[PDB]
């Protein structure tokens, strides 16, 4: 596979190691995700960034 | 115990007292919070930290 360009988001525990990660460019949840930067979102309507 | 101006490859002068300091993992040397506030250095010979 080939790697691209893109904005992710990556989450750290307490032992210091990467155990979740979200790309923002895949589907409107993401990008809602990516927004407010939290992996879980609440009921309501939001507004996202391109 | 007292007011010093410690120089472990970098300068910062704060006070120094005995640390617990169980997340230190993969080779590290200062044990940074959020805001980057330094605590939690370790002796670059030694493996006590401070
Ligand atoms: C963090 O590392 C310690 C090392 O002893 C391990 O026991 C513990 O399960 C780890 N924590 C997680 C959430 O994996
Ligand atoms: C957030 O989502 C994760 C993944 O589904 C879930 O396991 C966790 O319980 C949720 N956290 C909160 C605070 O609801
Ligand atoms: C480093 O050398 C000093 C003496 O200069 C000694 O006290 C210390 O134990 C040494 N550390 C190691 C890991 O060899």
């Amino acid at each position: 596979g080939y790697l691209k360009p893109l904005t992710f988001m990556l989450s750290y525990d307490l032992n210091g190691t990467i155990k979740n990660a979200v790309d923002c460019s895949q589907d409107p949840l993401a990008e809602l995700k990516c927004t407010i930067k939290n992996f879980n979102v609440s009921k309501g309507i939001y507004q996202t960034s391109n | 115990n007292q007011c010093v101006n410690f120089n472990f490859n970098g300068l910062k002068g704060t006070g120094v007292l005995t640390s617990s300091s169980k997340r230190f993992q993969s080779f590290q040397q200062f044990g940074r919070d959020a805001s980057d506030f330094t605590d939690s250095v370790r002796d670059p010979q030694t493996l006590e930290i401070l």
